[PDB]
């Protein structure tokens, strides 16, 4: 073959490389990416601290919490064109840090490098919203004014045991983000709301189902059948 | 603050050259290590070690 | 404040008084280099994921490659057998450095961690030396300078040299404001050069610690910078799709590659061994060969599938390797 | 035969 | 004399159809085949089996449609022994891979949509199930190919299959039953099976018009196959039923509609990729 | 630290079987593609066999080819060497050598101990000086000639030179003609013209005294040389 002995070795352990990097591409491609983004006091690390691994239905998901970078993200949001989802935290309790959370989702949903990938917005703490709620203390038109307009919408699913006022609270949460989403993008990525609280521990399940759902409409263009 | 100041007044007392000086020297530098760019000069195949 | 501004503009009209020509006027008579039609020779692949820095050896043969999989491939160019390959402890890593001995290997990213990795050991596996860990912020760009010393730029805004024995900042570089994306050592490597986010390029002097120039002309990040070969001028590459040479002595921008088409930021920039052609990596995923002097595109390596992340040209000039987020790199000549 | 019609798949 | 001599009227009614068939398909699965390969955007391992499918369908419209039409004209064949093992060969095997790479399709969309997260086929699998969906193809046609031969009747050379001499026709019979049910039976299940759960999903707001134009094709592509080739099928199986109606003339003409209804299959895919398909509609245009 | 020990020798009836052992330890066994070399009581060294990393490829030399096996166990990090059909012209001093194959790499870098076994084409490689009496201070130029030039189409030329020590195993002092192999002092010196080569070795000192064996890796079988002594 025109290769001396040592080349023939030497293309010997390039193969050999490139076997482990066979078994590791695997692993790569069985392994779901997802970014756990959302701001402090949204208890993003207690919704399942660089990187957390869990696993559903033999399905293993890799949720990467990048809060050592602040300030500017766009530059190392680069890193991150390529999660199938990016898991969005919201402290619903905290109005002051609600309208910070919108303008940070807005960049999000808008940002050039993730123009196509889907968020798993996760209002957290809604135990703390509802308790505020009851207890009055400051109104939510106080911050946002279109709270006294809003009504809680026909298709909105009213839990058990919840006040109209504590459920037009949530939804009107989830409308805001909603209307944030919905201005940008053109199908090419979707917002899934699911309201949730500190107890709730079937966020994984949750974050299952969306990313079978992304990658299915993904595939529904990628296999052409769109 | 005062920091900036300073750093400025030190940027401020650096000495230029005329710009048609640099370029010149660049253009100079270009024409000299011409045929020694590969890139530029199409290399004979026989050379090129990726041929 | 006031002082600041009055200096401000002296600086101001001190390069307007330099700026007695343009670098246009003067290579008007200067022929054209004509087309450079490059192709592919060698596609090197083998990466999982998106490839996000490269960096030739001295040898010209050798070059290592960042992957957001976490893995250092070291490969021989010459017969695309790949040498080495690094398990990374952080997967997301921005930069790869390859020192000019050979001996030693760096990489860093989001870790904010930079870990330099000794190729050559009795035991025969790659083994991380020391990790660098004082920087604040991701690590964007890792240079050697000894296989002792290592100038590493972060998103922290500041850049810092760094004794790799001790493991200590020997002298840390806080001017920037924005998060320094890019360094070039100087051919000579007593002079850096950083582009930041803050539209601004400052020249440092490796010993003294200190900025010795600043220069401004982009209208946004310098995601790239490069040292021209004779260490007298560097070229930058900025989102606002602009490629700008500035002449260190003039402390004056000479000339600007831009093109109408062009509405893509540049990702990497490199200079050829003469330095006449500019190759850049736009986000057009390809990339563009500009005469310096002419300012003119002579011609473009369109042969990738996403955004070109990387380009290296080699230190004998023979060729240009190209890295993309389409998991391959390719040896263009 | 004669009077007998060939065809292949 | 041979009977098989249809007039002159019938010959160009019967040349006309087919001919429009046999371009129609062949140059349009040839413009499917380029718009892939050509195009590197649409050039993925995901369409390496449609690839696989459009191929095989183009060869077939080719030579398995031209071929045997010719030789239906008055059962002469005007070829050769050669030509007689070739046809035997070739495009029997290209029938046989195209209805196994509608298969491979089905199995890829069943696995995108009811099983998303699942990684897809790796790319050299793929190109393996490809070398194997060929394969199998030969292996089928192989016998007909062994056991062919240009009798040479007085009236006209016939490419006949001398299948081993046997009182009940055994072997004969039972590798015609075994074909019948490994390229109809079975598939008609798979890709029955498969692409009704994947229409169930899909069935169940512009995004919603889309999902139900999907299901709209794979039930298209269901009855094609079904129907198309249940006439085929029957055919080849008479003799074993009735052969004194393959002793009649107007045998002649039904073999000639079988082929027409089978070859058809061929237009189906792309016509298929353009109608459901955005960016196989570009492709078409461009060409 | 880089040991190799090897052991299971002795005194074995002609035609019976043994199997050597080399345990590896301070290093990546599997990533080093390991060598089996003999050395009669009196003469040079010959390549036994050679097993790949990962066991691969497996080369054997004519002499042993069949009655010889060689195999690797990469989880226990050893070397195994069964050997049968054992004539007389196998008693020699077993060498397990370890060597990594890569742009740049030093293959044969390190020899084990040895164990002792007694038993109660190919390019030719010429040492013409078995001996040569050197004081210290002064400068030798051992040479070596080759059959067939070591020198193949990818410019490396592939001679590589050995120094056994009285009383050690031997070590590599320059790989590929003229590379200098890592922990030898810079006195040794490689030159080469492909057919013939010449080691120079400057300030002779008294740890320079042992024989020199120059070896081709060129192709399968290697072959090693003579060897040329420098006493004192
Ligand atoms: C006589 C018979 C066996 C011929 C069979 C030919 C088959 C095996 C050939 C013909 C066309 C070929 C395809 C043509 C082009 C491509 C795209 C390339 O990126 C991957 C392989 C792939 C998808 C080929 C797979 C094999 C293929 C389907």
């Amino acid at each position: 073959c025109t290769l001396s002995a040592e080349d023939k070795a030497a293309v010997e352990r390039s193969k050999m490389i490139e076997k482990q990097l066979q078994k590791d591409k695997q692993v790569y491609r069985a392994t779901h990416r997802l970014l756990l983004l959302g701001a402090d006091n949204s208890g993003k690390s207690t919704i399942v601290i660089f990187e957390t691994k869990f696993q559903v239905d033999k399905v293993n998901f890799h949720m990467f919490d990048v809060g050592g970078q602040r300030d500017e993200r766009r530059k190392w949001i680069q890193c991150f064109n390529d999660v199938t989802a990016i898991i969005f935290v919201v402290d619903s309790s905290d109005y002051n840090r609600l309208q910070e959370a919108l303008n940070l989702f807005k960049s999000i949903w808008n940002n050039r490098w993730l123009r196509t990938i889907s968020v798993i917005l996760f209002l957290n703490k809604q135990d703390l919203l509802a308790e505020k709620v009851l207890a009055g203390k400051s109104k939510i038109e106080d911050y946002f004014p279109e709270f006294a307009r809003y009504t809680t919408p026909e298709d909105a699913t009213p839990e058990p045991g919840e006040d109209p006022r504590v459920t037009r609270a949530k939804y009107f949460i989830r409308d805001e983000f909603l209307r944030i989403s919905t201005a940008s993008g053109d199908g090419r990525h979707y917002c899934y709301p699911h309201f949730t609280c500190a107890v709730d521990t079937e966020n994984a399940r949750r974050i299952f189902n969306d990313c079978r759902d992304i990658i299915q409409r993904m595939h529904l263009r990628q296999y052409e059948l769109l | 603050a005062r920091k900036l100041v300073e750093q400025l007044k030190m940027e401020a007392n650096i000495d230029r050259i005329k710009v048609s000086k640099a370029a010149a020297d660049l253009m100079a530098y270009c024409e000299a290590h011409a045929k020694e760019d590969p890139l530029l000069t199409p290399v004979p195949a026989s050379e090129n070690p990726f041929r | 404040r006031q002082e600041a501004e009055q200096l401000k503009n002296q600086i101001r009209d001190a390069r307007k008084a330099c700026a007695d020509a343009t670098l246009s006027q003067i290579t008007n008579n200067i022929d054209p280099v004509g087309r450079i039609q490059m192709r592919t020779r060698r596609t090197l692949r083998g990466h999982l994921a998106k490839i996000y820095a490269m960096h030739w050896g001295t040898d010209s043969r050798l070059l290592v490659s960042a992957s957001q999989d976490g893995k250092l491939i070291i490969w021989d160019s010459y017969t695309t057998n790949k040498v080495h390959a690094i398990p990374l402890r952080s997967s997301w890593v921005m930069t790869c450095a390859y020192a000019p001995s050979g001996n030693y290997v760096a990489c860093g990213g989001l870790d904010n961690i930079c870990s330099i990795y000794n190729l050559k050991t009795r035991e025969g596996n790659v083994r991380v030396s020391r990790e660098l860990a004082g920087h604040t912020g991701y690590l964007s760009c890792c240079r050697f300078l000894d296989d002792n010393q290592i100038v590493t730029s972060s998103g922290d805004t500041t850049c810092a040299l760094w004794d790799i024995e001790t493991g200590q900042q020997t002298t840390t570089f806080t001017g920037h404001t924005g998060d320094v994306m890019s360094l070039s050592l100087a051919p000579d490597t007593r002079l850096f050069v950083s582009g930041a986010c803050d539209a601004s390029a400052k020249l440092w002097d490796v010993r003294e610690g200190m900025c010795r120039q600043t220069f401004t002309g982009h209208e946004s990040d310098i995601n790239a910078i490069c040292f021209f070969p004779n260490g007298n001028a560097f070229a930058t590459g900025s989102d606002d799709a602009t490629c700008r040479l500035f002449d260190l002595r003039a402390d004056q921008e000479l000339m600007t590659y831009s093109h109408d088409n062009i509405i893509c930021g540049i990702t990497s920039v490199s200079f050829s061994k003469s330095g006449r052609l500019l190759l850049a990596g736009y986000d057009d995923f390809n990339c563009n060969v500009w005469d310096a002097l002419k300012a003119d595109r002579a011609g473009v390596l369109a042969g990738h599938d996403n955004r070109v992340s990387c380009l290296g040209v080699t230190d004998d000039g023979m060729a240009v390797a190209t890295g993309s987020w389409d998991s391959f790199l390719k040896i263009w000549n | 035969k004669p009077q007998q019609f060939f065809g292949l798949m | 004399p041979n009977q098989f001599v249809q007039p002159a009227w019938q010959i160009v009614l019967w040349a006309a159809a087919y001919t429009v068939i046999v371009v129609t398909s062949v140059v349009g699965n040839v413009v499917v085949m380029w718009i892939i390969l050509a195009h590197k955007r649409m050039r993925t391992v995901t369409n390496y089996f449609l690839v696989n499918l459009a191929f095989a369908e183009a060869s077939m419209a080719a030579f398995n449609t031209v071929v045997n039409f010719t030789y239906a004209v008055h059962n002469e064949w005007y070829y050769g022994l050669f030509y007689c093992k070739f046809h035997n060969f070739f495009p029997i095997a290209a029938v046989f891979a195209s209805i196994y790479s509608m298969t491979a399709v089905a199995f890829d969309r069943y696995m995108a949509i009811i099983h998303p997260l699942q990684p897809r086929l790796s790319a050299t699998a793929t190109k393996v199930v490809i070398c194997v969906i060929w394969v199998l193809a030969l292996l089928l046609a192989f016998p007909q190919g062994y056991y062919s031969t240009t009798e040479t009747m007085p009236s006209r050379v016939v490419c006949m299959i001398e299948w081993p001499e046997h009182p009940n026709k055994i072997y004969e019979k039972v590798y015609h039953i075994c074909v019948t049910v490994l390229i109809y039976f079975l598939p008609l299940l798979v890709i029955g099976y498969a692409y009704t759960v994947v229409g169930i999903t899909l069935w169940a707001h512009e995004q919603v018009s889309a999902k139900r134009k999907v299901v709209k094709m794979m039930i298209v592509v269901v009855c094609t196959f079904a129907i198309c080739w249940l006439p085929f099928h029957i055919f080849f199986l008479l003799p074993y039923i009735n052969p004194d109606l393959y002793l009649k003339k107007f045998i002649q003409q039904v073999y000639l509609a079988i082929m027409w209804l089978a070859m058809s299959s061929t237009m189906y895919n792309p016509i298929i990729y353009c109608c459901l398909n955005d960016r196989f509609r570009l492709g078409f245009k461009h060409a | 630290d880089v040991q190799l020990v090897e052991s299971g020798g002795g005194l074995v009836q002609p035609g019976g079987s043994r199997k050597l052992s080399c345990s590896a330890s301070g290093f990546a066994f599997s990533s080093f593609g390991m060598h089996w070399v003999r050395q009669a009581p009196e003469k040079g060294l010959e390549w036994v066999a050679y097993i790949s990393s990962g066991s691969g490829t497996i080369y054997y030399a004519d002499t042993v080819k069949g009655r010889f096996t060689i195999s690797r166990d990469d989880p226990k990090n050893t070397l195994f060497l069964q050997m049968t059909s054992l004539r007389s012209e196998d008693t020699a001093m077993y060498y397990c050598v370890r060597s990594i194959y890569y742009y740049g790499s030093s293959p044969f870098d390190f020899w084990g101990q040895g164990t002792t076994l007694t038993v109660s084409s190919d390019i030719v490689m010429t040492q013409a000086t078995s001996s040569v009496p050197v004081t210290p201070g002064e400068s030798v130029s051992i040479s070596c000639r080759s059959s067939k030039s070591l020198l193949h189409s990818n410019g490396n030329t592939y001679l590589y030179w050995f120094l056994q020590r009285p009383g050690q195993s031997p070590q590599l002092l320059i790989y590929r003609m003229s590379n200098l192999a890592s922990g030898v002092p810079d006195r040794f010196s490689g030159s080469g013209s492909g057919t013939a080569f010449t080691l120079t070795i400057s300030r002779l000192e008294a740890e320079d005294v042992g024989v020199y064996y120059c070896m081709q890796h060129l192709e399968y079988p290697l072959t090693f040389g003579a060897g040329t002594k420098l006493e004192l």
